[PDB]
């Protein structure tokens, strides 16, 4: 039951039944993310396979310099008299036409109103799904 | 459905009848009730269960409950020369249940 | 609802439901599974087997949209069983919702419009007879409703369509319901010396819009008492529980998600327009039946309280094609007039009981 | 630099735009108006999807699929030839069948980000339309030079640039102060609004889904809200969803925007003519039962009522309004209103004329109270202002009005149709806002016996029941009655039956007929209901007819026998009378399309309004 | 985009075509080409 | 000096279906305290932007807001407190004045597509010229100022004759019973959105001071909104004591006033008093009260029908042996005329007196047999 969780079930499988008595609006979520840098123009690519989470970010410095690939890539990070390429603090934009999404949701799950502690609100949690499992309930089902 | 003045959350709630799921509800002053309760009333005692459609929930829930209750004749008095459906204001649709 | 239904069938079901249609006597297997825990009450029982398939559907080219269902009105004494056979009508119905005049406990019985928590914009919340489209609405405690609720039944039971004018939003909507109501009569039970009009609590005008009006009447004598009490007290035993399960199992009855499997076939495969032969019948008919009345209240002054009117008319027309679909048919030939003209008088023409219709 | 796949993808919308010439030439309309009009056109044209499968089925579903790579090379291809046919920049529009791509708020997912989609719904709120800086020009007074700087954003090209921030100039290269100057500066105007699933398409008891989409310039006051609307534009995802540190924010960029009509709805209902229908039309006139053709085509199903078939149509055309130079206003619009038994059909004529006319809403009773009628006031988040949203008779105007149910009102919202009905304004006065609104609406409604039924032996004050002032603002009091007999008994029946069985064109009997929603788009044998649209939509815009010195005699004769006469009338006579004969003389000269009324409809109005009180 | 891309006239697939049909088809005035691989394949020749 | 004013739409200028829109004005220098509350005015002004003040959340790009500079007012009306007799108001009313009939003239001159009721006009402008206010001592006042009531059948035109008084006068305001309620009549307690300040804002009495107000369906109104009508009426002051509020509004205003026979028609059969549902004590006050009445009669109907018959042929009145004056010159006429304060002497005071005597002595046996809405009382006198 809802009731009987505790910290033994925390990074384990549980079953649960219940009453669906919110949904939220699907959001959008990355899967493949193709990148640029604004200063140097140097491009990559992420790949997201874990949306659990409710995390990937953005690299924070030009990966250009610690990929030192080419000859003459590490010949056009230097220049400008005497000085370093600096790039910037976080110079990665997202191009968008190049990058792919899946939708995510938000549920409240209740106990069933009847087998409540007398006097006192009832209890919910918050679940999230994705992909293949959404819009398949609505409110009002157990 | 309401508000959760701790959590600030929106929660069902069901009324006595749904909370006391094969049990009994006990009514106080069975006489003054608004229009309202006795429409939850009547319906909980002739189908035995509690429909709601309120704020996108559409469901219906199980009042399998014994009723008792207690009420005050009409004036203050019981009348014996008439009979009892004219010395209480409650309808037979519901003293018949 | 009328989202989350299955419109495709399976093979197997499909040769078992027209192996099933050429079932010789059909008709009277059906009216046997249709509550068969009520002791009587045949003429009842079958004028549910003909609402649950309800008219055929007409969109003309006039813009004008003649609606098919059956709508009937259980009359009565206390204690007849008419509330336990809308109880069974529910579940026997693939789409169905019971309800009682003045709505439920949190919910209505009409379309209510709110804005919305959120965002503040105009949503439905509600509403049985469009949360039930498609489907059977049983009105319990029809004598006790308000106005404002009456005024939008009325348009619901008509043109099948429930309007909305506020502030902000105006729209029409579809309400395609089958309306079974249940009243109690005033005074206790029913006085044979007064018209059924000042029988009811209510409007005389609401008796027009019905197709068929059943008055029961709680007749005392001694031996019905003992084959009711019979009845009841072996249903109690455990009897009923075997002679069910027993020839449940020799084709003498459908079982409870078996029929309703069926009505929703039927309901989703045929429409039946009838036979030109048959026409002029039930045209001869109606007028021979509007004669007399027009005899009768031209002998007297004061009017009908049970009045024929054109909507009457309509309700034969209708039922006859709700006793063709079983048949699976196209056409109907001369006995569904037949019966549907005998079912009518079972039904509504015991408006003999009315005081300036004696004679 | 310039990109081969741009130039290939250009070329081949160049050799597109050639074969199909129906489009070269809609573009020089547009440059041919702005020039020799000098209300200047926008530089748009549109294209069919159709077209385009034809021609190439692989560029087509580029469009479809990746429209931020086949877009700017068609509007550059189309700029080109505005340039070449000339002796600013152009843009497209879609239309035709998309397929897939025609969603609604609650079936656009994220799999369709970044393609061209249709989204249905109901329009729920507009902005405030704002300018936009592009351009900002300065002047120098120690140097007598003008200088200039560009800005831009993210929501003006379909693909991803480099962020360029520049800052607004308030200095000089040596350091000299500039002035602006607003009126050498260019703006561009901006809205946004937001769409909703329309509530006869959602389910029910289910909360609803909603969509933002972003006009700019000419397609920034298009539509109102409480609207139906289908727009075509891309779903775009912008920023970065929180990983610089809830998801992306997506909208609709709109290129299309149309209105659509539906049944009781604010969007009236248009239809293009062709000169092929307009013969048809005109010829129609000439023979002298025009009245008797329309008129039986109205509704032909219902049996008989022969009269309200005409007063029908009668209101649907209606006379003319008249304004002096003193400031006076005369009314032009006819109401009816009938009285009759509880089965003579009198919801199915109503509801006809509800999915006839242009422009009609419905009430039942009680069911429209107080403000649901006039107006209500509300609050604007962003601006804090106290606004006016509109009730039933201020957006119904220059429409009709269907009631049913009349008698269920309460003198509350009476006293409130008493000012709709004759001085055709709405005064409201509440905190705040004082201020007068249109409401130019024609009335239909419909009411029941006091006694149930019709009572002979009763006079009319008797049954009715209703105040000689609401009365008075009727034009028409109908009463009807079914006498119950056998000859008509038979003739109902055999029709009726005639009716109840009908093959619609190409069904097996027994098969179910198919139910559709009617979503409309905006710009003696029967005549067909589409046509008789047409035929109204014509007769109201062009025939405005005139008063002739003939026809004042009949009329002023009728008016004074009607009230130096001593029968009992089912109507009060006023001046209201005076007024209701000429609005249905000039009915009767829209209905001939004759440039001025004449004797023989001011005696057809005369016998009408004669049947209809005695 | 930010790399662009031009158009040269040149084919390598048609060119790798050309270069098969000379090796597998060139008999100086066996195949020679040829021969000299049938040596390659026996370990008797390194360029 | 800077003040901030709100514009609003015309009616006929508000496309079909929409609703009217609005517009910020802004004023400096010497043209301060030139506009006012409810009036139609054309103003002169330079277009300039401002900063935005939205949300950011909803930003793209360099959005702005607009205002309006100002730099000269027109007013389609011209008040009357302003006249200043200049040598063209004195050409054009010496032309008036030099052709006579004055009071006839101008008696006519109200809505001439109305016919007949020559009487009730005659008292319209009467009511649109007013009396003369007296400030007796100890700094008590006497109104100087006449309120009329109509009565009648429908279809008489009475809505028309208030919608064209309220177009004649230069602040003068239409109203209707119960679309006007509450604070829509007294004021209102608001925060000013640019001093921050707390403000009263105006109802309808109060936008019509120094002018006409003009009410209709004065029989369905609710009680509240009859007794302000009641004060303003007999001392021209509105008393308000509600939460929040304890004040007493200046409203020097002059009612006109139109409703129905309790019963649709007037049944003379019943009393006269029985057949009108105010108060008689509020019909008291109204200085003269006009019963509109429609018996038939075959003659006069043919020359009402030909008037309003010929009306809707021509947009013009059908007297070809007559001048309408124009608005304007009515105006500049009423004001040089409110410009007068006359008084009286003591021959004329025998006369008022004696008249009195008879009146008081013949209104007794009139209120006696029930047949008269009133019975002669001292303000009668003060409304001769
Ligand atoms: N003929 C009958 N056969 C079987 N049970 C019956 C019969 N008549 C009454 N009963 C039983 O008695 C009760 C009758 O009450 P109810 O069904 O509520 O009837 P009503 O509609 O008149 O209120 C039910 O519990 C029903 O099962
Ligand atoms: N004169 C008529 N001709 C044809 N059908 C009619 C006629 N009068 C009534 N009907 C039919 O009878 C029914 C009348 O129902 P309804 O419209 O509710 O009547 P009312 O509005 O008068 O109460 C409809 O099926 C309508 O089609
Ligand atoms: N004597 C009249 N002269 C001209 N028009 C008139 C006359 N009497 C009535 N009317 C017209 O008849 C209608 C009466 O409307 P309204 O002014 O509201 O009358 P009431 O105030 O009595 O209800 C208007 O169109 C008006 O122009
Ligand atoms: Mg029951
Ligand atoms: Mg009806
Ligand atoms: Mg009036
Ligand atoms: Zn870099």
């Amino acid at each position: 039951p809802l009731r009987d969780l505790d910290s033994e079930h925390v990074s384990k499988i549980v079953r649960l039944s219940g009453i669906i008595i919110s949904t939220s609006v699907l959001s959008s979520r990355a899967t493949y993310l193709s990148i640029m840098c604004r200063n140097c123009r140097h491009t990559t690519s992420i790949t997201i396979n874990n949306f659990n989470s409710i995390t990937v970010s953005l690299p924070r410095s030009c990966l250009s310099t610690i990929e030192s690939e080419s000859s003459m890539a590490n010949e056009s990070n230097i220049g400008d008299e005497s000085t370093k390429k600096n790039c910037g603090p976080d110079p990665y934009i997202i191009i968008h036409e190049s990058s792919k999404f899946i939708d995510q949701q938000f549920l409240k799950l209740q106990e069933i109103p009847e087998l409540v502690p007398v006097g006192e609100m009832p209890r919910n949690l918050t679940m999230t799904c994705d992909r293949y499992l959404t819009n398949k309930v609505i409110p009002g089902t157990r | 459905v309401r508000k959760d003045p701790i959590t600030k959350e929106w929660t069902l709630e069901g009324g006595a009848l749904v909370l006391a799921d094969k049990g009994v509800c006990l009514i106080d002053e069975f006489d003054k009730m608004n229009d309202q309760d006795r429409t939850s009333i009547h319906e909980a005692m002739e189908q035995q269960s509690i429909s709601i459609s309120k704020a996108g929930i559409v469901t219906t829930l199980q009042a399998r409950c014994s009723i008792i209750a207690a009420a005050n004749p009409n004036g203050g008095r019981y009348n014996s020369t008439l009979p009892l459906a004219q010395n209480v204001s409650l309808t037979e649709p519901i003293l018949s249940r | 609802s009328i989202w989350n239904s299955v419109t495709m069938f399976t093979e197997e079901e499909e040769e078992e439901f027209l192996q099933l249609s050429r079932n010789p006597k059909l008709y009277e297997i059906l009216t046997n599974s249709i509550a068969p825990s009520i002791f009587g009450n045949e003429d009842i029982k079958k004028a549910i087997v003909c609402l649950l398939m309800g008219g055929s559907k007409k969109i003309l080219p006039d813009g004008m949209r003649l609606r098919g269902d059956i709508n009937v009105l259980l009359l009565g004494d206390p204690g007849t069983a008419k509330s336990q056979l809308l109880k069974f009508v529910e579940k026997v119905s693939p789409i169905a919702v019971y309800t009682s005049g003045k709505g439920s406990s949190a919910a209505g019985l009409t379309a209510s419009v709110q804005r919305d928590p959120m965002t503040r914009e105009f949503y439905l919340e509600g509403g049985a007879m469009v949360l039930a489209d498609g489907g059977v609405v049983c009105i319990d405690e029809f004598d006790k409703m308000r106005d404002e609720d009456r005024v939008a039944i009325h348009e619901a039971m008509e043109q099948q369509t429930i309007s909305i004018a506020k502030a902000g939003i105006t729209t029409v909507l579809n309400s395609r319901t089958s309306v079974l109501a249940a009243a109690n009569p005033i005074y206790g039970r029913y006085d044979d010396l007064k018209s059924p009009g000042d029988n009811i609590d209510f409007q005389t005008t609401i008796l027009s819009r019905f197709d068929m009006i059943f008055i029961v009447k709680d007749d005392h004598n001694e031996e019905r008492d003992i084959s009711i009490a019979n009845h009841v007290i072996n249903i109690h035993t455990g009897n009923a529980n075997a002679m069910q399960n027993q020839q449940e199992e020799n084709g003498s009855e459908i079982s409870i998600e078996k029929m309703k499997r069926y009505i929703t076939y039927c309901r989703l495969k045929c429409a039946p327009r009838l036979s030109p032969q048959a026409a002029e019948k039930l045209s001869s008919n109606f007028v021979t039946i509007r004669k007399q009345l027009l005899i009768n209240e031209l002998e007297s002054t004061e009017r009908s309280s049970i009045p024929i009117t054109i909507r009457q008319l309509e309700a034969i027309i209708r039922i006859t094609e709700s006793l063709a679909k079983l048949e699976l048919s196209p056409i109907a030939q001369e006995r569904h007039v037949d019966e549907a003209i005998r079912l009518f008088q079972a039904s509504t023409m015991d408006a003999a009981s009315q005081d300036p219709i004696g004679g | 630099a310039p990109d081969a796949v741009f130039g290939d993808r250009v070329r081949r919308f160049q050799e597109f735009l050639d074969t199909f010439t129906s489009y070269r030439d809609s573009v020089r309309s547009i440059q041919v108006y702005n020039s020799n009009n000098a209300n200047i056109l926008p530089h748009r044209i549109i294209i069919s999807l159709d077209d385009l499968r034809e021609f190439d089925r692989s560029f087509w579903s580029g469009i479809l699929v990746e429209p931020a790579y086949f877009i700017p090379p068609a509007e550059k291809a189309l700029t080109d030839l505005a340039d070449s046919m000339d002796d600013h920049p152009w843009k497209l529009s879609f239309k035709g069948s998309f397929g897939a791509h025609a969603l609604s708020p609650r079936t656009l997912t994220a799999q369709h980000l970044n393609k061209l989609v249709s989204v249905e719904g109901i329009v729920t709120k507009t902005s405030l339309v704002r300018p936009k800086l592009i351009r900002s020009v300065h002047y120098a007074a120690k140097t007598g030079r003008f200088h200039y700087r560009d800005y831009t954003d993210a929501t003006t090209t379909l693909t991803t640039r480099i962020p360029t921030p520049a800052i607004y100039p308030t200095e000089d290269t040596e350091g000299n102060k500039l002035t602006t100057e607003y009126g050498y500066s260019t703006f561009i105007d901006h809205q946004r609004i937001t769409v909703q699933e329309m509530p006869e398409m959602a389910p029910a008891g289910q909360l609803p889904r909603s969509i933002d989409v972003i006009l700019d310039d000419d397609l920034v006051d298009k539509t109102k809200p409480g609207d139906r609307v289908n727009v075509v534009g891309v779903f775009k995802s912008l920023g970065a969803g929180g990983m610089n540190q809830i998801g992306f924010k997506t909208l609709i960029l709109g290129n299309t925007v149309y209105p659509l009509h539906a049944r009781s709805t604010g969007v009236a209902a248009r239809q293009m003519l062709t000169d092929f229908d307009i013969r048809n039309i005109n010829k129609l006139s000439k023979k002298k039962d025009i009245f008797d053709i329309l008129s039986q085509s109205l509704a032909p199903s219902i049996y008989g009522h022969d009269h309200i078939k005409k007063a029908i149509l009668l209101m649907l055309m209606g006379g003319v309004e008249k304004n002096l130079e003193n400031g006076s206003h005369l009314r032009g619009d006819i109401n009816i209103l009938m009285v009759g038994d509880p089965s003579t059909a009198k919801s199915q004529l109503l509801r006809f004329v509800l999915n006839t006319a242009s422009l009609a809403i419905a009430t039942t009773g009680r069911g429209s109270s107080g403000v649901g009628l006039t107006a209500a006031v509300t609050t604007d988040r962003e601006t804090g202002e106290r606004r006016l949203e509109a009730g039933a008779m201020v957006l119904a105007d220059r429409g009709v009005v269907c009631i049913d149910e009349f008698d269920k009102m309460t003198d509350v919202d009476r006293v409130a149709i008493h000012e709709v009905m004759e001085q055709q304004t709405v005064t409201i006065a509440k905190a705040g806002i004082h201020t007068t609104l249109n409401a130019r609406c024609s009335v239909i409604a419909a009411a029941n016996p006091v006694f149930g039924q019709y009572d002979v032996n009763r006079d009319p004050h008797q049954n009715i029941a209703l105040p000689d002032s609401l009365l008075s603002r009727f034009d028409l009091l109908f009463v009807v009655t079914d006498d119950i007999n056998e000859i008509r008994d038979r003739s109902i029946s055999e029709h009726v039956l005639r009716t109840h069985r009908y093959l619609p064109p190409g069904y097996l009997e027994g098969e179910p007929v198919r139910e559709r929603l009617n979503l409309s788009l905006a710009v003696p044998k029967l005549v067909t209901i589409p046509f008789l649209r047409k035929y109204v939509q014509y007769a109201k815009e062009r025939v405005i007819p005139q008063l002739t010195q003939e026809a004042i005699n009949v009329i002023v004769k009728n008016y004074t026998d009607l009230r130096n006469d001593d029968n009992t009338k089912k109507s009060p006579i006023t001046a209201r009378t005076l007024e209701t004969l000429i609005r249905l003389a000039t009915a009767h000269a829209k209905v001939r399309l004759s440039k001025t009324v004449n004797k023989v409809d001011a005696k057809v109005a005369a016998n009408l309004l004669r049947f209809a009180l005695l | 985009a930010a790399l662009p891309s031009i158009q040269l006239p040149v084919d390598y697939n048609n060119l790798f075509n050309e270069i098969t049909d000379f090796l597998v088809t060139f008999k100086q005035d066996g195949p020679k080409y040829m021969a000299m691989l049938q040596k390659v394949a026996n370990r008797e020749l390194n360029s | 000096a800077f003040q901030e004013c709100k514009i609003q739409e015309l009616s006929q200028q508000v496309p079909v279906g929409h609703i009217p829109r609005s517009l910020n004005i802004h004023v400096n220098g010497t043209l301060v305290r030139s506009l006012s509350p409810g009036d139609i005015v054309d103003v002169t002004g330079i277009f300039l932007p401002a900063p935005y003040t939205g949300f950011k959340a909803l930003k793209a790009g360099l959005l702005t807001e607009t205002y309006l500079e100002a730099q000269f007012v027109r007013q389609h009306k011209k008040k009357f407190a302003s006249f200043s007799l200049t040598s063209d108001v004195e050409e054009r009313v010496m032309e008036l004045i030099t052709s006579g009939d004055v009071y006839n003239r101008l008696a006519k001159s109200i809505a001439p597509e109305i016919y007949g009721n020559l009487d009730v006009k005659k008292a319209l402008l009467l009511l649109l010229v007013g009396g003369v206010d007296k400030r007796v001592g100890d700094g008590m006042k006497i109104r100087g100022d006449i309120n009329v009531c109509l009565m009648g059948d429908p279809g008489v035109a009475k809505s028309q004759l208030l919608k064209a008084i309220c177009k004649i006068s230069p602040r003068g305001v239409y109203t209707t019973g119960k679309g006007s309620s509450g604070v829509g009549l007294t004021a209102a307690v608001m925060k000013d959105p640019v001093t921050d300040e707390m403000i009263l804002e105006g109802g309808a009495l109060v936008l019509a001071d120094n002018g006409i107000c003009c009410i209709d369906e004065f029989d369905k109104m609710d009680e509240s909104d009859r007794t302000a009508i009641h004060e303003v009426m007999e001392q021209q002051t509105i008393s308000i004591s509600k939460a929040g509020i304890n004040t007493t509004l200046n409203a020097r205003t002059s009612i006109l006033a139109a409703a129905n026979p309790l019963y649709g028609r007037y049944n003379p059969r019943l009393s006269p008093l029985d057949n009108i549902n105010l108060p008689a004590a509020l019909l008291s006050r109204f200085d003269i009260l006009f019963l509109m009445l429609d018996i038939p009669s075959r003659d006069d109907d043919e020359k009402l029908a030909e008037h309003v018959t010929y009306v809707h042929m021509h947009n013009k009145q059908p007297d070809l042996d007559f001048t309408p004056v124009e608005p304007s010159k009515m105006r500049e006429y009423i004001a040089y005329a409110k410009t007068k304060r006359p008084v009286m002497s003591e021959a004329v005071n025998d006369y008022v007196v004696q008249a009195y005597i008879r009146l008081r002595q013949d209104s007794k046996r009139e209120m006696d047999s029930k047949f008269s809405f009133g019975q002669a009382t001292p303000r009668t006198l003060l409304g001769i």
